[PDB]
């Protein structure tokens, strides 16, 4: 309606309707709020938009109006700005500057209209960094001069300062070239005495705590790159650690500091900053005591209740002492009057460590892990921490996690394996007590009873033996005793599981006792019958986790047994996995694969291996003898699934078993690839007869999983093979008749992506050995997946991906494959590396950049024949461009390390002069013409024209950087980050490529 | 002496089975998820009306609200032998009344059929 | 409701900002990613134990180009969510960059830090490198708009800091008995054509659990 | 190896059913 009136430029624009428009935005919703939405971005987009800027600031009202207008000022000011004429950067510098000046004396409108005022100091910036200091020297001078006149403007001075800081210190990095944040760094460092003055002036002689909290919000940010002679040579510890504390509004920002403090750059030897030093956090905990809350008071519950900022605070207690104590609790060891410092500070973190509150937890536990590696190191420091750490071992046990948080469980773990050594009479205690309480009835609950499982668990090792034995068998006693004595099957489930747990995490135990061991794992047999939810789980889990550890034990002859007990699960196999699902049985079987491969005498490790797939082997003979006679019967979806559970069962022992599986493979091999013929043939029958829907059925599904389930197997086998001979000899030639073709004349909705993967493994291992057969797999796969996957990066993502890995060890291992490819497939070879940089999605854009290196390599190598010489007539400028252009698009920032590398590896080339022949054709180009001049002008002329507002100049001095620093990788990397600053902004300067 | 210091009270629970819901976006041609959690079947004491309850895991947020009518049939969708699909001619879960075409599916194939098993229980109860 | 808070959602295109969002409106997973040009507004409501509690949730654009109105989105915003990706290194390093521009205009605000796809096994920013949010005081939380993993933990969190109680739990929302419609005949075709359609176009993900 | 043969026997005797 009147809303677009605004997008017509050619009228004066009118204040009164952008105020409503904005509204509209902000206030406004539905239809009102989206439409309203889409003009302002338009009118913000309008490259003209900037010039109705100050009329806006001066006559509207609305503060998110004045907003936008500085947002539209921002863009001009960070990608336009060197192209106006020099009047326009005067006149734009005096009215932002006039702005902040008038709200800042307007007491009414510095108060309410913050958002707008921190907006506009945002915007002073931005002209700085690219007018300071050289064009306006006496903008700090005057800064500080202006801050007597009246407190608001100080205050919003310590604003500007802090903005400056960030922005030149902080962010300069990715945002500006390295010459111009080292301009801009030295000239903040220059005049630093100036601004530290007035700062040290405000802090000690402010009583505004507004000013005093954003001149402290300015120092937060000094102290990141200041010298450490402006703390430690001034009086200035003393405020923070004292004065700043006690207020709390300026709390919060001078604990920061103080943090930051901790982290300065100091001489280690020198006595008077070691004083200092413990001087500042000796009056920082004495604060802490009087003004928030005693040693003793009780931290989790503060935390609990939320109180006001209590949160952010405690979090930025952790925070202060982790980092102090971390790098100076040396300086309070030694001295016995620093003593109850030391004790007092560790006290504090023994307390924020029992906060409920995850992630600062971590924090606390990163600590206490510095901590106790130094005491089980560090000689006579131990003693002094010993109730600090008794502390800690209950703290830790307390809120112990299970191993499936990896990370977390790793950490607590370290921690209270050290504080075991440390003291395991008082670990033992700590622990065994708590199980009484657990049996008591005082602390019993599940979680209660699981933490103190999987932390009496995670200390296993650490003990002595003996100690160790003791300790199991009161523990082990005492958790038998609790479920006896708990009723209900749920209570008697969840101490069988710890009980379980707590065995399998000690396996040293078990190897010295076979009489339990053997009791064990009859009664997780046991537990394999029983139906209550998790149970099975929990039993086949334990399992293969105590055959894991222990397999020697269950391979050999005990004393007093009549044989290896390998033999007498293989037994009742049956009897014993009756009652688990089929995912439960193939961890079993994987288990008892584990056993079987420890057997180094080769005749008794395949009598156990066919024995224990007796089953499996009979199921899959009567499976061949019917379904080969007649075909019909796989389209009985039980037949199926009973096929695949077959395969499931193969594929989970030769997972466990490798290379020792080859005989098995050997019984099912010839049956196995016709019985994928077989399917491949059903499948193909129900994808016509009934349409494209059918790989969505369950029967079709089906069928498909025995094809990936039959390509698993051979993947994993050959994966792990000892005996190449007979995988190139015996398996291959089979498999590449029975998967190459199937897969090349199905429609692309019914090939299998794992066809691509194995195919990788089998290139992988022995893909040198069969250079015909590599050639072969191309032809087949090659050009019909490419198809797949070239006309969007979404469609058919395993197949793109499995695509990727395929060229990759092709290109590595068995390179002529790609050499006998005729000059069109050839093309396309190089079609699919490129378009594998243009893809967001990691696997393929990292294959991508490393096949394209690796195929300069082998050309490289090829040395100086008609082919290599022919490619990069060819496709050398093709790699260049196409590498150009993934680096400056913006959109491929994740691949930029692999992309400087392979465009510095394409520059060396010609540098060096590796290539042999001129890249230019006839008469294009002077006669007596090297590589390097023509180089530079063929990239000379695609930068121009790909970002036409860099001058001539900016281009040639760019690329003399860029090709002398074509050895040296980190700086050749910092002339293209350089680059991609100076594409995104007018009037960069050229000189700034000879940084380095 | 010394002194001291979601409205489902009324229905019964017949079923209770885990499952995913989805709708049938016919503008989209394809379907959507609205939910998964436990699908619940509540006979209401008073009116001895079996429904649809099922809410969303953790924010528990109903995704279905309506009777398992007697007009309704579960038939067969053709990726899934634990799905069940059917018409809905008035859901009160986002609030307003409105149809739509569910579709449901479970743990197992086991799952599903003891669902339909119930779901007919049912509808043969909602005919008083 | 009227007690409700406005939250603007940031963070690098294809992090999952837009899938998490629709994931709590309709409960649905997009697998396709549209990226949001500017914001798009979704009221969102959670019922608590202390009454509903509405947000606008303001989902942004991650990408450059359709960025849009940028930092003009955060105005007067209450709260906040900065989200990355675990399977994406850049969008980790991208994160001080976001509450850089957040802060500066919504200085005192809760602030969630979510690493969105964990369900994804090749993780690439690892819990351990996960330490930005400790010094500026943002909750962090692991989740997945895919699994739902943690997927609530955000708004409760949110929903506990603005309201001012630690307690504030969500509960199950009443369920209305609902109505006896009976059917006519000029809306059973467009239901047999619909259902007939619906049996023969495939459930997704049917591999999943549930 | 005495401690260690009851515990044995008491291993055995572990059941999830209360009778
Ligand atoms: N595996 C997985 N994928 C996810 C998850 N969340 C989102 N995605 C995928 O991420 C893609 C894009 O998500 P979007 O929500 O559009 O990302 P966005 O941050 O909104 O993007 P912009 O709108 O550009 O900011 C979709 O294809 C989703 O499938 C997740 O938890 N797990
Ligand atoms: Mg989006």
């Amino acid at each position: 309606g009147s809303m677009e009136g605004i997008l017509d430029f050619s009228n004066d624009l009118d204040i009164a309707l952008l105020d409503q428009v904005v509204s509209t935005f902000y206030q406004g919703s539905g239809v009102q709020q989206k439409q309203a939405q889409e003009i302002l971005t338009k009118f913000q987009d309008n490259p003209d938009a900037w010039q109705k800027a100050d009329q806006i600031l001066q006559f509207s009202t609305n503060p998110q109006s004045k907003f936008i207008a500085l947002s539209i000022l921002d863009k001009l000011i960070t990608r336009k700005w060197k192209l106006l004429p020099n009047d326009h950067r005067i006149g734009i510098r005096n009215f932002v500057v006039g702005m902040i000046i008038s709200m800042c004396q307007d007491d009414e409108v510095f108060k309410t209209q913050k958002n707008l005022i921190n907006k506009s100091d945002l915007t002073l910036v931005q002209i700085l960094k690219q007018e300071w200091p050289q064009n306006w020297p006496e903008f700090i001078p005057e800064l500080i001069g202006s801050s007597s006149s009246s407190v608001n403007v100080c205050e919003n001075n310590m604003i500007v300062l802090k903005l400056l800081s960030e922005e030149v210190f902080d962010f300069s990095a990715e945002q500006m070239t390295q010459a111009k944040a080292l301009h801009l760094k030295n000239s903040m460092s220059k005049e630093f005495e100036q601004i530290f003055k007035l700062c040290f002036q405000v802090l000690e002689q402010g009583s505004s705590s507004s000013l005093i909290v954003a001149t402290l919000e300015s120092l937060l940010r000094y102290l990141h790159w200041i010298p450490y002679r402006y703390i430690y040579e001034t009086n200035i510890l003393e405020l923070l650690s004292t004065k700043f504390m006690t207020s709390p509004d300026t709390r919060a920002i001078t604990l920061k500091c103080l943090t930051e403090v901790s982290n300065l750059k100091i001489p280690q030897d020198n006595d008077l900053i070691k004083r200092q030093t413990v001087l500042f956090f000796q009056n920082t905990l004495q604060q802490i005591a009087t003004s928030v809350m005693p040693v003793t008071a009780d931290l989790k519950a503060t935390y609990a209740n939320a109180n006001g900022n209590d949160q952010s605070f405690l979090q930025d207690l952790a925070m202060f002492l982790t980092t102090y104590l971390a790098r100076n609790r040396a300086l309070l060891e030694s001295d016995e009057s620093l003593r109850e410092l030391l004790l007092n500070a560790h006290q504090y973190l023994i307390q924020l460590s029992k906060i409920e509150e995850r992630e600062l937890f971590k924090t606390t536990l990163d600590y206490w892990h510095n901590l106790v590696a130094d005491l089980f190191y560090e000689p006579l420091k131990k003693h002094i921490y010993e109730e600090i750490c008794s502390q800690l071992r209950l703290v830790i046990i307390e809120n112990m996690v299970r191993p499936e948080e990896i990370q977390l469980y790793k950490s607590e773990r370290e921690v209270l394996v050290y504080l075991t050594h440390l003291n395991v009479i008082d670990t033992e205690e700590i622990m065994i007590s708590k199980l009484a309480r657990q049996i008591d009835g005082s602390e019993w609950s599940w979680h209660n009873i699981n933490t103190l499982s999987w932390a009496i668990g995670s200390i296993s090792g650490t003990m002595s033996e003996d100690t160790e034995k003791r300790f199991v068998v009161t523990v082990i006693k005492d958790l038998l005793g609790l479920c006896e004595q708990k009723r209900g099957k749920d209570n008697k489930a969840v101490v069988a599981s710890d009980i379980m747990y707590v065995v399998g995490q000690y396996p040293r135990f078990l190897k010295a006792h076979w009489n339990f061991l053997r009791t064990v794992i009859l009664k997780l047999f046991e537990f394999m019958h029983e139906t209550h939810e998790g149970v099975q789980d929990m039993a086949c889990d334990t399992f293969i986790k105590i055959v894991q550890k222990c397999k020697y034990h269950f391979v050999i002859q005990q004393p007093r047994e009549s044989e290896p007990f390998i033999q007498t699960i293989i037994r009742d196999i049956q009897k014993t996995t009756a009652d688990l699902q089929p995912q439960q049985v193939h961890t079993f079987y994987k288990a008892c694969g584990i056993i079987i491969s420890e057997e180094r005498s080769v005749a008794e490790r395949n009598r156990l291996l066919s024995d224990l797939m007796q089953l499996p082997n009979m199921a899959w003979d009567t499976i061949v003898e019917q379904s080969t006679a007649n075909p019909t019967l796989l389209l009985d979806s039980e037949t199926v699934k009973i096929i695949a559970n077959i395969i499931k069962t193969n594929v989970a022992v030769c997972t466990s078993m490798g290379a020792d599986f080859y005989p098995q493979l050997g019984h099912i091999y010839y049956n196995m690839l016709q019985l994928y013929r077989a399917v491949s043939s059903m499948i193909s029958a129900q994808v016509a007869a009934e349409g494209l829907i059918a790989t969505k059925t369950p029967k079709v599904r089906g069928l498909r999983t025995i094809k990936k389930e039959i390509l698993k197997l051979v993947e994993t086998y050959i994966s792990k093979a000892r005996n190449l001979d007979d995988v190139v000899k015996v398996l291959v030639e089979p498999l590449l008749n029975a998967v190459l073709e199937d897969y090349m004349n199905n429609v692309p909705d019914a090939r299998d992506a794992e066809v691509l993967n194995c195919m990788t493994t089998v290139v992988e291992k022995v893909g040198h050995m069969i250079p015909q057969g590599v050639i072969l797999i191309l032809q087949s796969v090659f050009e019909c997946t490419l198809d797949m996957i070239n006309k969007d990066f979404t469609e058919y993502p395993e197949h793109r991906v499995e695509f990727y890995k395929l060229l990759k060890v092709i290109n590595e291992k068995s390179f002529a494959a790609f050499l006998e490819l005729p000059p069109a497939a050839f093309k396309l070879f190089v079609d699919a590396i490129c378009w594998a940089f243009k893809h967001n999605n990691r696997d393929v854009e990292v294959n991508g950049l490393q096949i394209a290196l690796d195929l300069v390599k082998n050309i490289e190598r090829m040395g100086n024949v008609p082919f290599a010489n022919e490619f990069h007539k060819n496709y050398f400028f093709i790699f260049v461009s196409e590498t150009f252009f993934v680096l400056t698009d913006s959109d491929h920032k994740s691949g930029f390390s692999k992309q400087a590398l392979l465009l510095m590896k394409l520059i060396s080339l010609v540098y060096d002069n590796k290539i042999s022949v001129p890249l230019y054709q006839e008469a294009e180009v002077p006669q007596g013409t090297s590589n390097q001049v023509y180089l530079s002008q063929y990239l000379a002329n695609m930068l121009s024209n790909a970002f036409p507002h860099l001058t001539s100049e900016q281009i040639a001095s760019f690329l003399s950087a860029l090709t002398k620093q074509c050895k040296d990788l980190v700086v050749f990397k910092g002339t293209l980050r350089d680059f991609l600053v100076q594409i995104k902004e007018v009037g960069g300067d050229p000189t700034d490529y000879l940084f380095a | 002496h010394f002194e001291p210091v979601t409205m489902e009270e009324d229905e019964e629970v017949l079923y209770k089975v885990r499952a995913k819901l989805f709708r049938f976006d016919a503008d989209a041609k394809e379907w959507k998820e609205r939910g998964t959690g436990d699908c619940k079947f509540l006979k209401n004491k008073k009116t001895n009306k079996v429904r649809i309850l099922m809410r969303r895991d953790k924010t528990l947020k109903i995704c279905a609200n309506h009777i398992i009518a007697p007009e309704y049939t579960l038939k067969p969708n053709v990726g899934s032998d634990r799905s069940w699909v059917y018409a809905c001619t008035a859901d009160i879960a986002e609030g307003e009344a409105e149809a739509f075409t569910f579709a449901i599916r479970f743990g197992s194939k086991e799952n599903a059929d003891k669902f339909k098993e119930e779901f007919e229980k049912a509808q043969e109860i909602n005919k008083k | 409701p009227q007690v409700q808070f406005k939250l603007v959602l940031v963070g690098d295109g294809g992090t999952g900002k837009t899938t998490f969002v629709k994931r709590h409106l309709t409960g649905e997973f997009e697998k396709k990613y549209v990226a949001t040009l500017g914001v798009e507004v979704h009221p969102l409501v959670f019922h608590t134990n202390r009454g509903p509690i509405k947000f606008n949730v303001w989902d942004t654009a991650g990408q450059e180009k359709f960025g849009g109105l940028r930092d003009g989105y955060y105005i007067q915003a209450q709260c906040a969510i900065i989200m990355f990706d675990v399977t994406s290194r850049v969008t980790y390093k991208n994160v001080p960059n976001w509450h850089r521009d957040l802060v500066r205009v919504c200085e005192n605000i809760p602030i969630v830090l979510c690493g969105n796809k964990v369900d994804i096994k090749d993780r690439k920013v690892k819990a351990k490198s996960i330490v930005f949010h400790r010094k500026k005081n943002l909750q962090y939380y692991d989740i997945s708009a895919k699994s739902n993993y943690n997927f609530e933990k955000p708004f409760l969190w949110l929903a506990r800091k603005l309201i001012g109680d630690p307690n504030l739990e969500f509960v199950a929302m009443p369920a209305l008995a609902p109505p006896e419609v009976v059917m006519d005949p000029a809306l059973a075709a467009q239901a047999e054509h619909d259902l007939e359609v619906a049996q023969t176009t495939a459930l997704p993900d049917e591999d999943d659990d549930l | 190896d005495d401690t260690v043969d009851e515990l044995t026997k008491k291993f055995g005797t572990l059941t999830i059913h209360d009778d």
